[PDB]
């Protein structure tokens, strides 16, 4: 989930656009 | 600023600048 890929690895706009409504 | 390790409050802070007012979910599991 967001934590293993944004915080625990190096985050991307890719993968934090997937969390917007 | 997205391109980092982002945990906790900088990670949230991260989702309310790129979504905008689309809004988003923040679920840390």
């Amino acid at each position: 989930g967001i934590v293993e890929q944004c915080c625990t690895s190096i985050c991307s706009l890719y993968q934090l656009e997937n969390y917007c409504g | 600023f997205v391109n980092q390790h982002l945990c906790g409050s900088h990670l949230v802070e991260a989702l309310y600048l790129v979504c905008g007012e689309r809004g988003f979910f923040y679920t840390p599991k």
